[PDB]
């Protein structure tokens, strides 16, 4: 992540991020709604950071330092460039909505009143079709990526040294290769939980309540389509094992 | 320090997310309780042994039968949760959660955990449950279910007050270390 965004989302909540004199100008219901929107953006910033560790630290480091067989790096990090493009674009829209809402003279005081429309746009049309295609592919290749990682770490000395080197810093404690893969697979199922809680505190404006209700339905439709489109790929699986599913 | 993996399972109302949040911060949040939990790697020393215990939540995956199992590879210990204020969450343990965990995590120890133990003697909880001819889960009902399902053990805790939370994760670490 870049320092400007890390600092903007360093606080544990929106109520601790804004100036206390600005917080005191709002009703409790607005504070509750803003705290959950802040958690959605903060966790999205961390999710894009997980994807950058996978593309920049691991994938590109293996290509530039190691002598792996062709197709091995793609097997460890399936769809990571596509996932990075989807979420970096979504994060850009969330951060621009926050930036437009800032009070003049402030880099921290804002209220986002219109998130629903942004979520309907993200979870409909071509961006939803790309999310469905990419997660159906990624999640079907998840078990294979973990098995490939374990085989390389146990048998290739230079690979083991590389992993131990780049994951030694304390800031990588939660972000080993296998941890990154499961953080990405679990991201999509966090959205309904966050959206439902924002919706609970968005009844003040009926158009906003309706828009978040529509967004929640679109997110659940996407998840149901991805879940129905998954079948774990296995290296060396025979056709007979596949058609006898 | 050896690395071990813990996964918590249970119904949406069992309090699994809150339990992981309270343990990982050693505090019940005073300003904002997070809606979701990403992951965490806890440094735990139990009976003289140092372990890095990676913690994972299955919240949000309950309705997605092909996404949910992706949380299980290489799990070393399962916390199988129910809420003491919800006998319905306890009824779903033996024939939904238990067969799934035994299938994807063979031979992995399961600790059955009764969450929200502070609500056992809460008057509002007792009034609400009595309308459906129910009462808070009794300790013997929890122990009997743990015995029936082949659990390694039965424990209770309250994420709200933190009582019993440290003991659950220290025991899970001991279970993860056993042969
Ligand atoms: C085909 N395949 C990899 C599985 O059924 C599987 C096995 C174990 C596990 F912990 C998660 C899964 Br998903």
């Amino acid at each position: 992540s870049m320092e400007m965004d890390e600092k903007d989302f360093a606080a544990d909540s929106w109520s601790l991020a804004v100036d206390s004199s600005f917080l005191q100008q709002h009703k409790k219901e607005v504070m509750k709604q803003q705290d959950v929107i802040y958690e959605l953006i903060q966790t999205e910033l961390h999710h894009v950071r997980t994807l950058k560790i996978m593309t920049r630290l691991f994938r590109t480091g293996m290509l530039e330092e190691l002598h792996l067989e062709p197709g091995v790096v793609q097997g460890l990090f399936p769809c990571v460039d596509e996932l990075s493009d989807i979420h970096t674009r979504f994060l850009s829209q969330l951060l621009e909505r926050r930036r437009q809402a800032l009070c003049p003279g402030s880099t921290r005081n804002f209220v986002i009143h219109r998130l629903g429309d942004l979520l309907i746009s993200q979870f409909s049309g071509p961006s939803a079709e790309q999310m469905c295609k990419t997660y159906s592919e990624f999640c079907s290749r998840h078990s294979k990526a973990l098995k490939l990682y374990k085989e390389l770490y146990a048998r290739d000395k230079r690979f083991q040294q590389f992993i131990r080197k780049v994951t030694r810093p304390a800031v990588l404690k939660r972000h080993g290769v296998q941890e990154c893969i499961l953080l990405v697979t679990q991201r999509i199922t966090k959205y309904p939980l966050l959206i439902s809680r924002i919706l609970q505190h968005s009844h003040g404006i009926e158009e906003e309540r309706q828009d978040l209700t529509t967004a929640l339905g679109l997110v659940k439709e996407l998840l149901s389509n991805v879940d129905e489109g998954i079948y774990q790929l296995e290296k060396g699986a025979r056709l007979q094992e596949i058609y006898n599913r | 320090a050896i690395r071990k993996k813990l996964v918590i399972v249970g119904d949406g109302a069992c309090g699994k997310t809150c339990l992981l949040i309270v343990f990982s911060k050693d505090q019940f949040p005073e300003v904002y309780v997070p809606t979701v939990f990403e992951n965490y790697v806890a440094d735990i020393e139990v009976d003289g042994k140092q372990v890095e215990l990676a913690l994972w939540d299955t919240a949000g995956q309950e309705d997605y039968d092909r996404l949910r199992p992706l949380s299980y590879p290489d799990t070393d210990v399962i916390l199988m949760c129910f809420s003491i204020d919800s006998p319905d969450s306890l009824e779903n343990i033996p024939e939904k959660w238990t067969p799934e965990v035994k299938h994807f995590c063979p031979n992995v120890p399961i600790i059955l955990v009764g969450n929200k133990k502070d609500l056992r003697n809460d008057e509002h909880t007792r009034r609400e449950l009595a309308k459906m001819k129910q009462e808070p889960v009794k300790p013997e009902e929890g122990r009997d279910m743990a015995n029936r399902i082949g659990a390694f053990g039965y424990m209770e805790c309250s994420a709200k007050t933190k009582d019993g939370v440290r003991e659950v994760f220290e025991m899970a670490t001991r279970a993860a270390l056993q042969a």
